[PDB]
């Protein structure tokens, strides 16, 4: 065989590059950042109709001001979420304040490359970390298993990412309202999803300064799906 | 936790206009005031610093080795070891201060009182004290043990405040230090007649004086003293 | 200690040791979970190539984790014992610190966590085991049925099957189980479970095990004669 | 030290 | 740095063979012939002293080793592996028995401890099996005289008589014909010398043959008097002269 | 002096605000109630740092439970987290008298007494601190289960006042809380200086005092 | 080929291929420039974005008030090594009340990188660093490579098409070295240097990243509208 | 480094089998046959010694049948050295339980723990598994007379009659043919020997090539006796059943 | 037996205004009946408009201030040069102090600055990290002499409105920086007269939105 922390002749880490392939196989996750909030949406993708879809948790709360969407080997994300929640709460205990979204992301990314021959392999999951703080306002970050994170105005990860990202490129502007962003996530999810989009096989969430991080009910998401269809038929 | 066996007595120092003076007697006393003189308690580190140590002699010799060790280490991969990147009194003091405090915090202290006397690279006089508890303080005059009680009052007549330092010459400061050493010989049972004095001057460098003796002592009046009150003979 | 990374990524982004663990599950004897309106039933296959067995003492396929939660499995029997022990210890640990028995979701999340940890720890191979965890949360009458697998992913199921020919019995349940109206009674739920196993088993003699879990720590295992009555009823109705 | 109802 | 070899170097092949144990037994087969014969009133163990060079002093290299006053060991295979096993065997007789019960272990139990050390080299990380077979002859109050073979696998078997190494197949056939349950110790020594002459090619005398017995207690070898219960060691290594005396009436 | 008692209208929690270093009055403005979460309260008695640090730590542990279980922690579970923690430190010299008071649907209004000895007690009435005896005397004498919210609030306030007067190591001001199904509600800070004279005038008690 | 499996294996010509592959990660990395006079030392970095919706990867990290670096290659490795430098700068301050010499900073990075090229199981660092600082012997610029080789320079550049900026600084050497007591002019020379490593793309407001340290100037990083002056 | 020489003893095949467990079972299939038969009033353990030599000391020998406590014995099939490591572990576990509860260890508990040790060697540690299959014959006050087997996989199962080692296929068919539930110990003794006599790779089954043991309630009033048969006692039972 | 603690004397005083805060301390360092230094500062600018003093055992006080200054430095590194608010600093210092709960720092700690609404803030700590926000706090040797005076002159305690029969209290109000420095100077001259460990010099650090200013005043040297 070969070492776990080995460099390729091109100068990349084999195990990191291979984990990125695992993330491409994962179900789609989209994030859009605005001045009115940050929206997070995911493709649930139930393997069978008997599987109760509400038990698919691919959008997760880290603190009141920080949400998280995942794509790839989602089991790997459990310990990453545990670490993020501990970091967020621990920082609040030590400094009597909310922790910066960037600082929380940086903390999660410090686990990523703690593997070798520490854990046996890199994580096989990417995270969209969305949040608000007083300093840098509404933020969306993409945390890879490479230990790198980029801030994004909008970002798609998973099977339909390259298609969804090209669509976000055209559609995103700096003056987007929260209602517009919600419909845009739903629009781009319906485009890249295999099965037809409804309130059971897709899930919306947002983080606002006022109400914090909220996962949308199936009833609420259903109305936005109905609103989306009418507006596309209207012209 | 330990008990000091063989100890050195007071170290006295003061600042003058162009530098600092430090002095210490050459005696190692035992528990019941027995002697063992032949002990140098002034450690010159480079040509800009002198470290005066009091308390346990064994711990003093350990600190002496650390300072010798420190100079060697600073020279390693240092082209400017004898110039810009040479050891400073502030560096040497802070190292020692760090060691004294982490030793007291491990409940295994170095049973010493240390005064670091030197001149900095910019010509600023450096005088600072550290002890077995890691307590640190600076003053125009610094002294340990008996010196704090008897030497400081004499030295403070010459330099009571910072503004007096420019007005104080090396001739005046040396006289004050040498007079103070005689008083300690009169009144300290653990003092000795033989002492070492070091001057660090920005203009003239470091001057180290060894095998100095207390002179011009007053004993003549003792002949007139008879009995403890009523004895006339 | 033995440190080797056995579970690692391949160029195509797969973890073969986790995927080969699923193959061990596919080789395992069939296990089915069907949750009704006021009950959950766990059906388990026992291969009939083993005669002269002592059914009294032989390890039972369904294990009580607490008085209110049960765990069935498909895959390596020896591996299952380690997950069952860890789960049973965690169940008593939860009662001791939270002063409340585990929820079915919590016990599942723990077992799935153990299975996950063995997929990115040095010196260990993944568990060759998928589990069905069924029961009722304390002071709750809503039936719970969860599935775990070697990767460490878990999820809730109206009804689910694992092990050999599970795709056949999943096919059956997908058309025979109504979400809008689940099995109303115990009899209805047990019958649908036995029916689903009779698509795969061979004979309905000492080859089918049934365990019925009801609210407030009411778990009972059915005997041969009790199960045999359901087999006799289904076969007579089939001939039409 | 320390404070101590 | 550090021992990164924490994994087994002995594993099962598809045929179910443990390669390294099989290969260890091959090394034993190449080894010089050694044998053991059990009499009614004692046990004899014997081997050839294959001298690497004639300049070498064959007295210094001892192929027959005292483990306890009443237990002796001989080997076939890799000498160095035997030497460290004798050291470990002597120590374990003390640490895991004598320092607990205040008496030397019985033959079967010391054999059991040697077997355990050799089994560990078969399964432990970063080690090969021991490339030796041991013959251990011993006496103890409750089991009397006994002779055991120990193999690289860690397996041990009790023998009336046996041989290991180069000419073991032929040597075992010779012992089957000569051995009976009425043999006196002198008779067993005589048979041992006859058996060993077949497998030895070069010089056959007291300087090329190493032979020890487990027999009667030897008060003269104890080194002290005054304790009636202490009657001395049952293990005695025969001298060069004592062997030559029994080669004349052969 | 801290007390918490259960009645028809929920839980009444009353504390003083004095901190002492021996006979030295260090402060009269200390908050001996930690607000943990909207349905959970913590009272502090004993070492100021020990109570303040570990009850602040308890609030963090309670937040984590709710993030990992999607449900607010129970009063029983919250109290046992703190009691299991102090038991680990038993013999090390921690000094803490504590009452974890909250409402949850499954438990109802619940009070747990927890101390640094490792004692964890569930009860309807507790008084913890140097002045606990003074508070108990007033509370026990006038306690009824069917007290009105307004009367219960006054009794808690009155019981702390009684302790503040007689006990040298209690005083400053009275802090009042009321815990119901909708959560805990602050009923203000009452300076003992002004309160004592008002209570004496209106109630016609404190006849030992001159004035 | 057969000798690139790990960092503990020499090739028959005496090469460490895992180290050479780590060096290759730096060439793929975005260009960063370093240059200094006698009074000031400057870092100029071309930041790289994932796409137009993404932010621009931060290239410059502060280590102390008198020292910091720019990175090219694996950003997480720059974080590990910069965190180590912060601790060594900090140790020097706390224990010796002494600002860590830029030369000693280099020696410590060299020795940390080396250990990761001689031990089985570990891997070499996959990042190159340009360390600037102002200590008791004036302005300094260092080039770190994960082979462990650290070099003191008047100027240099690392990353993709770095050879262009490195050639310019080699020509300009005599000019920019004498830019004493004039920060803006020394930055201008650094910005004109990195401009020689551009293809198709030009320097924009959220693209360019500048840092400076000097005699009466703490290590400060300029980003966004603060670098608009130098476009 | 050392990665090059690692056999990876604890990995799955593409088919989802454990290589080293499968190969260990192949090893055990070449070992001398061991039979356990459970009757209503006792248990029989019979085992065939591996190709005996005429000069092997038969009377003071123990290869196949080992005592774990006063109420539990095992028949071994595989590497004897590996078995002895596990047997000493099992003997200690039994005495730990007796020390803790002042009650003899129930048979299944001892079996489960010994089986759990084997399991460990297949999932972690990077060592070869134990090349051993056991037949556990025991009595406790809960389930009475019990037969179990464990194999290198760490899997264990309960039996009325079972064989391990060589020619199990043939042995299991003969046991399945002649076994019945209301059988006596004396009948089970005859079945065990007749089964070995037909499955043996030897020309004729003799006393010197056999180890035999019974767990009866033959002692006075509600107590269990373990009888490890002597050579002369095997010679007698072999004539009485009419095999010699 | 070796005693790891000592008393270096000195006394400190923190007062919070409307849009400012002062932290004052005497400059005398003592052991037993000896004067170590007549000018040894123990009130420090820690950056981010936070002034700090750890009065008691000087070694423990120097250690804590050193560790907090370092805590501020690493807060900048780890959180994108974010300004450490006085409330966040106060919580951090609790953890520093409680970290040594079973080998405590023998110091009384006061920090001063502005809160996030720009209003004057003073926090005081016990040796093991229990803390409280206050308008007014004296610490160290002469705390018992200064503190009751501040109660009377800052918080107007026991003062009633003339003629109101002691029914209407003297109303609370913010003092000017000029009026506060008067009370600090008089507090320390008073403490110098009646406490042997207080004297030599008074150093006041004043914190406004404009930054940290220093004032020095001589005290009696007996
Ligand atoms: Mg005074």
């Amino acid at each position: 065989d070969r070492g776990v922390s080995t460099f390729s002749p091109e100068g990349r880490l084999f195990q990191v590059e291979y984990s990125l392939e695992a993330i491409k196989l994962g179900s789609t996750a989209i994030g859009i950042a605005t001045k009115e909030g940050v929206v997070l949406g995911v493709e649930k993708r139930a393997t069978s109709p008997l599987l109760e879809s509400d038990s698919i948790e691919k959008i997760v709360e880290i603190d009141r001001h920080i949400g998280c969407a995942m794509s790839g080997l989602t089991a790997d994300a459990r310990s990453m979420i545990e670490h993020a929640r501990t970091a967020a709460v621990t920082h609040n205990l030590y400094y009597d304040e909310d922790i910066n979204v960037e600082s929380l992301t940086q903390s999660v990314c410090d686990l990523a490359l703690r593997f070798g021959e520490l854990m046996s392999r890199p994580f096989g999951v990417a995270l969209l970390i969305a949040g608000h703080d007083a300093d840098d306002g509404y933020q969306l970050f993409h945390a890879e298993p490479s230990g790198t994170f980029y801030r994004y105005n909008a970002k798609a990860i998973g099977s339909g990412s390259e298609g969804a990202q090209a669509e976000l490129l055209n559609e995103w502007h700096s003056s987007l309202t929260l209602k517009e962003a919600e419909l845009l996530v739903l629009k781009i999810l319906k485009q890249v999803m295999e099965e037809k989009l409804d309130e059971n096989n897709a899930q919306l969430s947002c983080i606002t300064k006022q109400d914090g991080f909220k996962i949308y009910d199936n009833e609420k998401t259903a109305e936005l799906i109905k609103e989306l269809k009418e507006k596309e038929a209207a012209e | 936790t330990q008990q000091p066996i063989v100890t050195g007595t007071s170290v006295i120092s003061m600042k003058y206009d162009n530098g600092v003076i430090i002095a210490a007697d050459n005696l190692g006393s035992y528990g019941s005031l027995l002697r063992f003189n032949g002990v140098e308690r002034l450690i010159p580190v480079g040509d800009n610093t002198v470290v005066g140590i009091s308390g346990d002699i064994s711990d003093m010799q350990h600190i002496e080795r650390l300072l010798k060790d420190l100079v060697t280490e600073n020279a390693y991969d240092n082209p400017l070891a004898d110039a810009e990147e040479a050891l400073e009194p502030s560096y040497i003091f802070e190292y020692l201060a760090t060691v004294m405090y982490q030793r007291r915090s491990k409940m295994n202290p170095l049973w010493n009182a240390i005064i670091v006397a030197g001149v900095q690279s910019n010509g600023d006089q450096f005088l600072r004290y550290v002890n077995l508890l890691g307590v640190t303080y600076s003053s125009p005059t610094l002294a340990t043990g008996f010196g704090a009680h008897m030497a400081n009052p004499l030295l403070r007549k010459v330099v009571d405040r910072e503004s007096d330092i420019p007005k104080t010459t090396v001739q005046v400061a040396e006289e004050a230090i040498v007079n103070a050493m005689r008083v300690l010989y009169y009144r300290d049972a653990r003092s000795s007649r033989n002492f070492s004095l070091a001057i660090i001057d920005k203009n003239t460098g470091l001057t180290f004086k060894k095998n100095l003796q207390v002179e011009n002592m007053k004993w003549d009046f003792a002949k007139d003293i008879k009995g403890y009150g009523t004895q006339k003979i | 200690g033995y440190d080797r990374a056995l579970s690692i990524f391949s160029p195509d982004g797969h973890i073969f040791q986790v995927e080969y663990a699923l193959e061990a599950v596919k080789r395992g004897t069939c296990a089915v979970g069907v949750k009704g309106k006021n009950c959950v039933v766990l059906g388990c296959e026992r291969r009939s190539t083993l005669k002269l067995q002592d059914t009294r003492i032989t390890p039972s396929k369904v294990s009580k984790i607490d008085s209110h939660v049960v765990l069935s499995f498909s895959g390596l029997n020896a591996d299952s014992r380690i997950l069952i022990e860890k789960a049973r210890v965690e169940a008593q640990s939860h009662r001791l610190t939270l002063e409340d028995p585990v929820t079915v979701e919590y016990l599942t999340r723990y077992v799935a966590g153990v299975q996950q940890r063995y997929t990115q720890s040095g010196g260990v191979r993944p568990f060759g085991v998928s589990t069905l965890i069924a029961g009722f949360d304390p002071r709750d009458d809503e039936p719970k049925l969860y599935q775990t697998e070697p990767s460490g992913i878990y999820s809730s199921w109206s009804a689910q099957t694992i092990g050999r020919n599970s795709k056949t019995v999943r096919e059956f349940l997908e058309k025979n189980y109504d979400r809008k109206e689940p099995p109303a009674t115990v009899e209805e739920c047990v019958k649908l479970t036995v029916r689903s196993l009779l698509e795969v088993v061979q004979t309905g003699a000492k080859n089918i095990e049934i365990t019925v879990v009801k609210p407030d720590s009411d778990i009972v295992a059915l005997s041969s004669e009790e199960i045999n009555q359901y087999v006799t009823q289904i076969e007579q109705e089939k001939q039409e | 030290x320390f404070l101590f109802x | 740095m550090t021992d990164r070899y924490s994994f087994s170097l002995t594993t099962f092949s598809p045929s179910g063979k443990l390669g390294q144990i099989d290969y260890a037994l091959t090394a034993v087969k190449q080894g010089v012939t050694s044998l053991g014969i059990k009499a009614t009133n004692g046990v004899v163990i014997a081997t050839e002293k294959k001298s690497s060079s004639p300049l070498a002093m064959s007295e210094t290299l001892s192929k027959v080793s005292l483990l306890t006053p009443d237990i002796g060991a001989v080997y076939s295979g890799m000498g160095p592996d035997y030497r460290v096993l004798v050291d470990k065997s002597r120590k374990v007789a003390h640490t895991s028995y004598k320092r607990i019960y205040g008496e030397y272990p019985p033959t079967k139990l010391l054999v059991s401890e040697v077997a355990k050390i050799m089994q560990e080299a078969t399964q432990s990380g970063g080690v090969r099996p021991f490339g030796v077979s041991l013959l251990i002859a011993g006496h103890d109050e409750f089991n009397g005289f006994s002779l055991y073979q120990v193999d690289p696998s860690g397996s041990y078997f009790p023998w009336k008589a046996t041989a290991i190494g180069k000419g073991s197949v032929a040597a075992k056939t010779f012992l089957e014909k000569r051995w009976n349950d009425e043999l006196e110790l002198e008779d067993a020594i005589h048979i041992a010398l006859l058996t060993l002459k077949e497998s030895v090619e070069g010089e056959f005398n007291g300087d090329t043959i190493e032979l020890a017995i487990i027999g009667d207690e030897n008060p003269d070898l104890l080194g002290y008097t005054g304790i009636p219960t202490d009657k001395g060691p049952r293990f005695r290594k025969l001298t060069s002269q004592e062997i030559n005396d029994r080669l004349e009436a052969l | 002096t801290t007390l918490a008692f259960r009645f028809q209208g929920g839980i009444i929690v009353a504390v003083d605000s004095r901190a002492t270093a021996g006979n030295w009055v260090a402060s009269q403005t200390v908050k001996k109630v930690i607000e943990i979460n909207p349905f959970l309260l913590g009272t502090m008695a004993g070492g100021a740092a020990d109570c303040q640090f570990w009850e602040t730590w308890l609030g963090s542990q309670c937040r984590l439970h709710e993030l990992r279980e999607k449900e607010r922690i129970s009063v029983a579970a919250a109290s046992k987290i703190l009691s299991n923690l102090v038991y680990q430190y038993k013999g090390a010299g921690l000094s803490m008298g504590t009452m974890i008071c909250g409402y949850t649907r499954k438990e109802g209004p619940t009070i747990y007494y927890v101390d640094s000895d490792g004692t964890r007690l569930k009860g309807d009435i507790f008084c913890v601190g140097s002045g606990q005896t003074f508070a108990y005397g007033v509370l026990d004498s006038n306690y009824k289960w069917d007290l009105s919210v307004e009367d219960a609030l006054y009794l808690g306030k009155r019981s702390i006042l009684a302790a503040a007067h007689r006990d040298a190591y209690s005083g400053g001001s009275v802090n009042l809380y009321h815990v119901t199904e909708d959560g805990w509600i602050y009923h203000g800070n009452h300076d003992v200086g002004e309160l004592f004279w008002k209570v004496k005038e209106e109630e016609g008690s404190f006849n030992n005092v001159i004035g | 080929n057969n000798y690139d499996g790990d960092t503990v294996t020499f090739s028959p010509t005496g090469r460490l291929f895992q180290v050479e592959y780590a060096l290759e990660a730096i060439k793929q990395g975005s260009v960063t420039v370093g240059l200094r006079s006698n009074t000031h030392a400057v870092l100029v970095a071309l930041k790289r974005n994932a796409d137009e919706l993404s932010s621009y990867q931060k290239k410059i990290i502060k280590c102390d008030e008198h020292m910091g670096l720019s990175l090219a290659g694996l950003a997480p490795d720059a974080r590990v090594l910069s965190n180590y430098l912060r601790q060594q700068c900090n140790y020097s301050s706390l224990v010796f009340n002494r600002k860590l010499a830029v030369e000693r900073a280099g020696h410590l990075l060299c020795d940390k990188a080396q250990k990761n090229t001689q031990s089985y199981g570990g891997r070499p660092y996959g990042v190159g660093l340009l360390i600037i600082g102002y200590d008791k012997s004036g302005a300094h610029l260092l080039e770190f490579q994960p082979s462990g080789n650290v070099t003191e320079l008047y100027g240099t550049a690392i990353g993709a098409r770095s050879q262009g900026a490195k050639t310019y600084l080699e020509r300009t050497l005599d000019t920019f070295i004498k830019i004493d007591g004039n920060p803006d002019e020394l930055i201008k020379a650094g910005v004109e240097a990195i401009s020689q490593s551009l293809r198709d793309e030009s320097l924009t407001v959220d693209n360019l990243s500048i840092a400076i340290v000097g005699k009466d100037t703490p290590f400060t990083i300029y980003d966004g509208e603060a670098v608009a002056k130098y476009i | 480094g050392s990665r090059r020489y690692d056999s990876r003893t604890t990995i799955f095949s593409p088919e989802g089998r454990l290589y080293q467990v499968e190969y260990a079972l192949e090893s055990i299939s070449h070992a001398g046959t061991a039979i356990g038969i459970m009757a209503s009033d006792g248990i029989v353990l019979a085992a065939e010694r591996k190709v005996t030599s005429t000069l092997l000391e038969q009377d003071t020998s123990t290869e196949k049948l080992y005592k774990l406590n006063d109420k539990i014995a095992v028949a071994v099939a595989g590497l004897t050295a590996d078995a002895e490591i596990l047997i000493n572990t099992a003997r200690i576990h039994a005495q730990n339980y007796l020390k803790t509860y002042n009650e003899d260890i129930p048979v299944e508990i001892l079996v489960r723990r010994l089986s759990d040790i084997k399991q460990g060697y297949t999932q972690h540690g990077g060592l070869r598994p134990f090349g051993v299959s056991f037949i556990y014959a025991g009595y406790d006050d809960r389930y009475g007379y019990q037969l179990y087997t464990s194999n290198p996989s760490g899997n264990y199962t309960g039996w009325k009659a079972i064989s391990v080692g060589a020619n199990t296929s043939a042995a299991q068919t003969l046991l399945q043919m002649d076994y019945k539930d209301d059988m006596k110990v004396d009948d089970a003794i005859e079945l065990a020997l007749k089964t070995l006599s037909k499955t043996t790779d030897s020309s004729a089954l003799t006393y010197d090539r056999l180890e035999f043991a019974t767990i009866r309630k033959g002692a006075n009033d509600g107590e269990v006796y373990q009888k490890i048969f002597k050579p002369q006692e095997i010679k007698d039972i072999l004539v009485k059943t009419g095999i010699t | 037996q070796f005693n790891p603690y000592g008393d270096n004397g000195g006394t400190i005083l923190g007062i919070a205004g409307e849009d400012f805060a002062v932290l004052a301390g005497d400059t005398r360092n003592i052991t037993d009946y000896s004067i170590n230094s007549r000018y040894e500062p123990k009130v420090f600018d820690c950056g981010d408009n936070i002034v700090m003093s750890a009065n008691g055992f000087a070694a423990d006080g120097d250690a804590l201030v050193k560790r907090f200054k370092n805590s501020v430095k690493w807060y900048h590194f780890d959180h994108n040069d974010k300004k450490l608010s006085i409330n966040s600093a106060a919580r951090n210092i609790q953890h520093l102090l409680y970290g040594k709960r079973f080998f405590p720092y023998y110091v009384h700690t006061i920090i001063a600055g502005l809160d996030e609404d720009g209003k004057g803030a003073v926090y005081s700590f016990d040796p093991v990290g229990s803390y409280e926000r206050e308008q007014c706090r004296a610490g160290g040797a002469a705390a018992s002499l200064i503190m009751p005076f501040l109660d009377n002159q800052v918080n107007f305690k026991n003062q009633y409105e003339p003629g109101t029969n002691g029914k209407v209290k003297k109303p609370l109000k913010y003092l000017s920086v000029e009026e506060v420095i008067k009370l600090v100077r008089d507090s320390f001259t008073s403490a110098t007269e009646r406490h042997i460990q207080v004297g030599d010099g008074l150093e006041i650090l004043i914190v406004t939105k404009d930054g940290v200013r220093k004032e020095f005043y001589e005290l009696k040297r007996d």
